[PDB]
């Protein structure tokens, strides 16, 4: 069974500001993963990416559910 | 400060309703005593100007610009009576001191 | 005057004593009761928890 | 030819008792008419969602 | 992390100023709660007498009440006994005390889902975002057992595993039970359970708006009519 | 106290007409709009600067709060 | 506070009024300790301490 | 034949106070707020009376009783939401009443102003006890916070707050005594408001111009009767659209949970005006100092009539003090927003800057503004 | 003199049926 | 009754009414004394007491 | 200087109502019952305020709350019995009040 949430989310990562936040996300991801021992955890741009993605979802999801 | 005092006079707003400074100063006991000391024509003019002020403020309107009172012709009619009443009050106060 | 004012003074001493007792009565009544005095003095504590923990 | 508010004043509004009577009669009729109007606007703006709209699918 | 994710504003059918709830969605979210959410979360304030006339009919809600068992007493001999529930009975709690809830849910207490929309900021948007925002944690944080990542829960670590998924239950009307559909239905049902007076309140609001839009111009007309004699009064000063 | 001895008024003539003879809304727009912009212009420079600096302090506080919760780039290592 | 409370007449008025004002403050203090049963003052009076309050 | 309206004693009192009452003709919509406050007081009396008819004050049943009012009682949701949003509307009208008095110099009526300050005290205490009545999480925790503030008093506060608590924390005794006090206190408010109206009636009302209005007076009927009716309708519009469309806009979500002595919310955010009081408390970092700061921030209205150094009563003709007054309203709003916000930078520094600005404006800057205005107008 | 007191004009405030002074009332006053 | 017999609703509403109605009694006692002060006070003889009043 | 007792508004109302009220000189002890009724009313106000301060109005807890007032609360038994006997004395004073009113022709007001 297909999921409208997954299709809308895929369109959201296709959107421009979400994919810019996404590229910042994997950039800080290999920044953290390159270091071995640190107390560096970066949830902030993940929050930004989820914020933009879910904002676009809330704009363009509910027309599929009925 | 003639121009600055004129600007502050216009910005105060009581010239817009046709008042005077001595018209619009608040009534303390000395002020009521000096109003009682005002003569008949000045008292009648004061009360009519205040009544017109109440009417204009009720209607949320102001006088026309030509009918606005001007800084050059703002008579200070209540002032000498007010100074005399203040002098009498101060003299009574210093006699109460003694 | 001493006799009359001694009578008046004794009346107001009695009235003041009664009024102080009444007001102290009411403000002690609205104060803490026997239930909350009994439920606070003794606290049940055990040792059935592991080390480095909180309860 | 007297106008409409002229006839209302000549027939009902001059006497205070008749004024109160037409106030009460208009209160009844306006109460029901406004009830019908407001309800009709409500189920037209919310058609297909209320229990009185989806009721027939489970009543019978 | 003290930073929290603000839930987005979903365009609900009841989001409008005069728009009520979709009672079919309320019904669907009710069996979502019954077949999924009722095993952990209690419902202490919603009853079948509130269920009638909103999403189920009286006979359906009655039979739905007798499908579950309710403890009642005292007996003739003075004990408890299990009897079929009725419309007057409230929804059955899964645990008798919150200590049993914490024991069955490894130290986490599932709150009563009868005021959760009015209790959590964001409301049904927060509930939908919480139920649909489950994802793997980012590189940098490790969560111990019994804890799951959720960016919408404050503190980012929730005591719930994802409760819903695709085809988690079978709808009676044949609607495809996707995860988003199930979350939307249960969020609408939780909004109804938090505020059952929603439709009546909005109908009364429409009535109030129309009546006061009729009355305020008329009352202002009487105010200006009675005040007209002052506002057109003219003054003259005629000293000798 | 009551009407009759409130003030001493002389030579003052007041003219008024009946509410049924006159209108409840006499030129409500053609004279209302110049009057309301007159009042707004007269009393706009005493309220608007405090309210706009409240808006500036509000948005600056929110922005500084969000940068305070933002990550410090000093501690890469 | 005010300019009407200056000079020698009110000064000797306060001089005349200060002992009865001090006595009114004193009876206020005695009323306060008697009403509140203030132990910190009631343990120094010679007999009232036998009430244990 | 005689006139019953001046012959009958109850009727002559009603006539002399409400019917043939000489009032200034030019008073604006800001003078409707006293009648709005009285109407809202009566609305809360009736509404809370019904709430107490359907409400029980006991810790394990207070929240259940409130839920039973909301769900099982017919229109009980309407009654409770009317009560809450009408308390919000009551404090809105109270603040606009106080602002009217401050702007138009009505504080020169010393006895009326002091009775108004007493009314403000009683209304704030009543509303605090009403807020703790539904026994929510934030209700219980705000009660504990305010009682600890009372416990900040040296050598009396600990025993005084164990006395007020009826024990050692907020519990069943505290909830029941707060129910009794909340139910009873608006009747003292109504009696003291009768005293308020009597003290106002002794001297007459105040016009926005601040001048002698005896030259131009109108009866209270029917002008101010129909104006007050229109104001009542507008206030009912705002209140009822709040209740029926945004019943939680001025509310608190954490109040919709049962009170837990163990669990605490991450934030303690009471209602708007208590947010103001909480910010003026949180300004300076000491317990007794903050308590005195809150107490002086409320008593500063009673201290206001001694600070009037100007020769003109109202601020209609005083433009500099108009700027100072609107800056005062501005940092009232700022302090309310800081009370809403949590305790970080820059909310702290904005808090004490707003507090010092507010206190310095009321104490120092306003009489200096009046002196400067008088010396510009050749009155000093 | 008291005869100098002439009532000022009110045509900015009159209703539509009482604008002219050459038409008598009682055919419009009851309608108003 | 608030229902079908004397129950919790009846007891709670009677509590509210019993709390509140003595204040209406107090206000009506104020009205009582106001009417009495308007009409004066009576004496046991039932006569005009204005000759001897203290 | 002014006479504050007759110039202050609340104070002149109090003076004209209760201080300088012209009262008949010959009124007997039956005339005290109005003041007794007012004082019993105030006593009922305060005493019932403390009772409702410690009272719960629910059928499961009304009787238990009354027992809690009479036993656990400090001298709440004295408060409850003062309330009950003050109600009884209120009706005693009411009956003697209406007895004075019927006997002495006070119903003409
Ligand atoms: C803009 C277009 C209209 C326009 O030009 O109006 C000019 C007109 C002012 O011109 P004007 O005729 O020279 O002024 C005399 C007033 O109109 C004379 O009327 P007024 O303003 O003195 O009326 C009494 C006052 C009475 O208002 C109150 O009593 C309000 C009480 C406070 C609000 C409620 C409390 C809660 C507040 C929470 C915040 O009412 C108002 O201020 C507005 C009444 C609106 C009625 C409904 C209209 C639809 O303004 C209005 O009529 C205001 C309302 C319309 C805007
Ligand atoms: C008004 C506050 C009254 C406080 C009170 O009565 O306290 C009891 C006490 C009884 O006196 P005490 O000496 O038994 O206790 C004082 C010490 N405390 C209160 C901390 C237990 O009275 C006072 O403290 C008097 C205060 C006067 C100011
Ligand atoms: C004047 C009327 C009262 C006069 C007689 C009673 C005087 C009095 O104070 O009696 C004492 C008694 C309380 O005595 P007790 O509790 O033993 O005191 C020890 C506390 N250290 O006090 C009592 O029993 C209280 C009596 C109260 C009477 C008045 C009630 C007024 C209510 C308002
Ligand atoms: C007013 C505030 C009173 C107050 O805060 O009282 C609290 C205090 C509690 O004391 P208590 O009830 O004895 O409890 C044991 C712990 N002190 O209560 C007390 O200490 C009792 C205070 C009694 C005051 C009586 C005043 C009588 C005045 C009579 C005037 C004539
Ligand atoms: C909102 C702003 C409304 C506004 O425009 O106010 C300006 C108005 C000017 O009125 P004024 O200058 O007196 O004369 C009329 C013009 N010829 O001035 C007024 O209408 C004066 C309004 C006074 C009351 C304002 C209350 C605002 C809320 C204050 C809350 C805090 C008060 C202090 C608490 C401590
Ligand atoms: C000097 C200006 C001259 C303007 C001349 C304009 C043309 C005049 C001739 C044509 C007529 C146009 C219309 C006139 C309208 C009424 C007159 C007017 O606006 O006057 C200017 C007005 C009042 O002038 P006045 O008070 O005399 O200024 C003395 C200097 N203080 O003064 C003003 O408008 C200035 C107000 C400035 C207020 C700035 C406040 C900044 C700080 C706010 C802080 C708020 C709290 C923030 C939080 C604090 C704690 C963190
Ligand atoms: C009571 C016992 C007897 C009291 C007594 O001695 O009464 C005699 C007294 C005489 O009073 P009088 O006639 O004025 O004598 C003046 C002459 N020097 O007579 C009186 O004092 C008469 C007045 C007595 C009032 C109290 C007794 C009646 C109380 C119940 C009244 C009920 C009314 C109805 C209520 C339900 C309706
Ligand atoms: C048993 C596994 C549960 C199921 C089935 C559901 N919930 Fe739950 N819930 C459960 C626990 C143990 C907790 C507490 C976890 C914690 O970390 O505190 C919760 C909590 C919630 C909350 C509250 C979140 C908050 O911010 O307060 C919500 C809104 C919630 N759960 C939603 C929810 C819904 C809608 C469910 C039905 C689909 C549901 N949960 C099922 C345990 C369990
Ligand atoms: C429950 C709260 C209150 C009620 C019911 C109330 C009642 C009233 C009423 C009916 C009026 C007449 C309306 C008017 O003059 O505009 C009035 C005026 C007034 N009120 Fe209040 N009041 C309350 C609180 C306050 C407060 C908090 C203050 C001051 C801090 C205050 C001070 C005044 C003053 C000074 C006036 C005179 C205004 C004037 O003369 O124009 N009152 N009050
Ligand atoms: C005689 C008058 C009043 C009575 C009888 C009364 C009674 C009550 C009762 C029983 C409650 C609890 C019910 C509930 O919260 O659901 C309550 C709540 C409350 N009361 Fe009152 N009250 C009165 C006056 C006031 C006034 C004058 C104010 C404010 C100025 C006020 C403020 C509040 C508030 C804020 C609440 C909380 C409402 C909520 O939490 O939603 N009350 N009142
Ligand atoms: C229920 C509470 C009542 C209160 C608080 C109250 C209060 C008072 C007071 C203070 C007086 C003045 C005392 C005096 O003049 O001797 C008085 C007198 C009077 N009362 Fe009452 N009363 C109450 C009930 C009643 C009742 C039940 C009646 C009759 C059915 C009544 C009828 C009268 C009359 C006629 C007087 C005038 C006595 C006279 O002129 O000598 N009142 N009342
Ligand atoms: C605001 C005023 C009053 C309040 C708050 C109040 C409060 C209460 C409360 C809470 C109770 C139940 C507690 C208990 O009985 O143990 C009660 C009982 C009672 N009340 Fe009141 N009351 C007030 C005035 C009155 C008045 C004026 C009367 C009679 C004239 C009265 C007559 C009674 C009686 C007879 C009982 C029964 C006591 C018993 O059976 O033990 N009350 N009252």
């Amino acid at each position: 069974l297909v999921d409208p949430l997954t299709t809308v989310r895929e369109h959201c990562e296709q959107l421009e500001k979400c994919v810019k936040a996404r590229e910042r996300l994997e950039l800080c991801d290999n920044r953290v993963s390159s270091r071995s021992q640190t107390e560096e955890d970066c949830t902030e741009e993940l929050f930004d990416f989820l914020h933009a993605r879910d904002h676009c979802v809330a704009h363009k999801l509910f027309k599929n559910l009925k | 400060l003639d121009g600055f005092r004129k600007w502050y006079y216009n910005a105060a707003g009581f010239n817009k309703l046709g008042l005077m400074r001595d018209d619009t100063l608040h009534e303390t006991e000395d002020v009521k005593e000096a109003i009682r000391r005002l003569p008949e024509d000045l008292y009648n003019d004061r009360m009519f100007r205040i009544k017109r002020a109440l009417d204009l403020t009720m209607r949320h309107q102001i006088l026309p610009k030509d009918q606005w009172t001007k800084y050059e012709e703002d008579k200070f009619y209540l002032e000498p009576y007010l100074k005399e009443v203040i002098r009498e009050r101060k003299e009574r106060e210093e006699w109460a001191k003694k | 005057k001493g006799f009359s004012y001694l009578v008046t003074a004794t009346t107001t001493v009695g009235v003041a004593y009664a009024a102080k007792n009444v007001v102290s009565q009411f403000v002690s009544s609205m104060s803490a009761s026997a239930d909350v005095l009994a439920m606070s003095k003794i606290e049940i504590k055990l040792s059935d928890i592991p080390e480095g923990k909180n309860m | 030819s007297p106008t409409i508010p002229s006839r209302l004043y000549s027939l009902l509004f001059r006497r205070t008792s008749t004024f109160a009577l037409t106030i009460a009669v208009g209160a009844l009729f306006f109460e029901r008419a406004f009830d019908q109007g407001a309800d009709a606007i409500y189920e037209h703006i919310n058609e297909g969602k209320l229990w009185k709209h989806i009721k027939h699918k489970y009543e019978n | 992390s003290d930073l929290e994710l603000h839930p987005p504003s979903y365009p609900w059918s009841h989001r409008g100023l005069l728009s009520s709830l979709d009672h079919t969605s309320i019904r669907r979210g009710f069996q979502v709660y019954k077949q999924v959410c009722s095993s952990c979360h209690s419902m202490d304030y919603v009853a079948y007498r509130h269920l009638v006339g909103v999403c189920y009919t009286e006979e359906e809600a009655k039979a739905l009440a007798e499908e579950v068992e309710v403890q009642d007493g005292p007996n003739d001999d003075g004990e408890m006994f299990m009897r079929p529930g009725k419309l007057s009975d409230y929804f059955p709690k899964p645990y008798p005390n919150p200590e049993a809830a914490r024991a069955a849910n490894n130290g986490a207490l599932p709150p009563d889902l009868s005021y959760i929309v009015r209790a959590r900021h964001g409301g049904e948007d927060y509930v939908f975002s919480l139920l649909t925002g489950y994802c793997e944690p980012p590189t940098g944080v490790s969560l111990r057992e019994g804890l799951y990542f959720n960016p919408y829960f404050p503190g980012q670590a929730i005591g719930m595993a994802p409760p819903i998924y695709t085809e988690v239950l079978e709808y009676d009307d044949g609607t495809p039970a996707t995860m988003s559909q199930v979350a939307k239905d249960v969020a609408t049902f939780l909004r109804w359970a938090s505020e059952p007076e929603h439709d009546h309140r909005k109908r009364m609001g429409l009535k109030m708006l129309l009546m006061m839009g009729l009355l305020l111009p008329l009352t202002y007309a009487m105010k200006r009519h009675k005040w007209s004699v002052l506002k057109s009064r003219k003054l003259a000063y005629r000293p000798p | 106290r009551e009407f009759g001895n409130l003030a001493r008024i002389r030579h003052v003539i007041s003219y008024s007409l009946s509410p049924f003879e006159q209108r409840a809304f006499p030129s409500y727009f053609s004279k209302g709009i110049p009057n309301v912009l007159r009042r707004t212009r007269e009393r706009i420079l005493r309220v608007a600067p405090p309210f706009v600096v409240v808006y500036l302090i509000y948005t600056w506080g929110n922005q500084e709060f969000e940068q305070s919760k933002r990550k410090n780039p000093a501690m890469y290592e | 506070m005010l300019s009407r409370f200056l000079g020698p007449r009110y000064r000797e008025l306060a001089r005349n009024w200060i002992p009865t004002a001090g006595m009114w403050g004193t009876v206020g203090a005695v009323g306060l300790v008697w009403a509140t049963d203030w132990r910190l003052i009631l343990d120094w009076v010679p007999y009232i301490n036998g009430k244990f309050k | 034949m005689t006139n019953m309206r001046k012959t009958h004693p109850l009727f002559k009192i009603i006539n002399h106070s409400f019917i043939d009452l000489p009032a200034p003709s030019n008073i604006s919509s800001w003078w409707n707020f006293g009648s709005l406050l009285g109407v809202c007081l009566m609305v809360q009396i009736i509404t809370g009376l019904f709430l107490a008819m359907h409400y029980t004050s006991d810790t394990m049943t207070a929240f259940s009783s409130v839920t039973h009012i909301c769900r099982d009682v017919n229109y009980g949701w309407l009654i409770r939401y009317m009560h809450a949003n009408g308390a919000s509307m009551f404090f809105i009208c109270l603040f606009l009443h106080v602002g009217r008095g401050l702007y138009y110099g009505s504080y020169t009526f010393m006895e009326t102003w002091n009775i108004g300050v007493l009314l403000l005290f009683a209304v704030m205490a009543t509303a605090f006890m009403g807020y703790v009545l539904p026994w929510g999480q934030m209700s219980f925790w705000g009660a504990t916070v305010i009682t600890n503030l009372l416990s900040a008093i040296p050598y009396i506060g600990t025993t005084l707050v164990e006395w007020i608590w009826g024990g050692f924390s907020v519990d069943k005794a505290t909830l029941t005594r707060f129910f009794a006090f909340h139910f009873i206190l608006p009747f003292i408010i109504a009696a003291l408001a009768i005293v308020h109206l009597l003290f106002l009636h002794e001297t007459g009302s105040n016009n926005p111009t601040g001048l002698n209005s005896d030259a131009d007076k109108i009866p209270f009927h029917p002008y101010y009767t129909i104006k007050d009716i229109l104001g009542i309708l507008i206030m009912f519009l705002i209140l009822m659209t709040l209740v029926l469309f945004f019943p939680d806009m001025l509310g608190d979500p954490d109040n919709y949970m049962p009170a837990n002595p163990l669990n605490t919310p991450p934030h303690i955010k009471p209602e708007w005006y208590f947010l103001f009081a909480y910010a003026i408390l949180r300004s300076i970092p000491n317990k007794l100092g903050g308590v005195l700061a809150l107490i002086l921030s409320i008593l500063i209205l009673a201290l206001m009539p001694f600070l009037h150094t100007s020769k003109q009563r109202s601020l209609m003709f005083r433009p500099i003090t108009q700027i100072l007054y609107w800056i005062l309203v501005a940092n009232l709003l700022i302090l309310t927003w800081i009370g809403g916000q949590p305790v970080e930078h820059p909310f702290i520094i904005i808090g004490q800057l707003a507090s010092i600005s507010y206190f310095s404006i009321i104490l120092i800057l306003m009489p200096i503004s009046g002196i400067i205005e008088d010396k510009m107008l050749k009155l000093y | 003199s008291h005869t100098d007191v002439k009532v000022p004009d009110f045509s900015d405030y009159r209703r539509a049926e009482v604008l002219d002074s050459t038409k008598s009332s009682k055919e419009s006053s009851e309608a108003r």
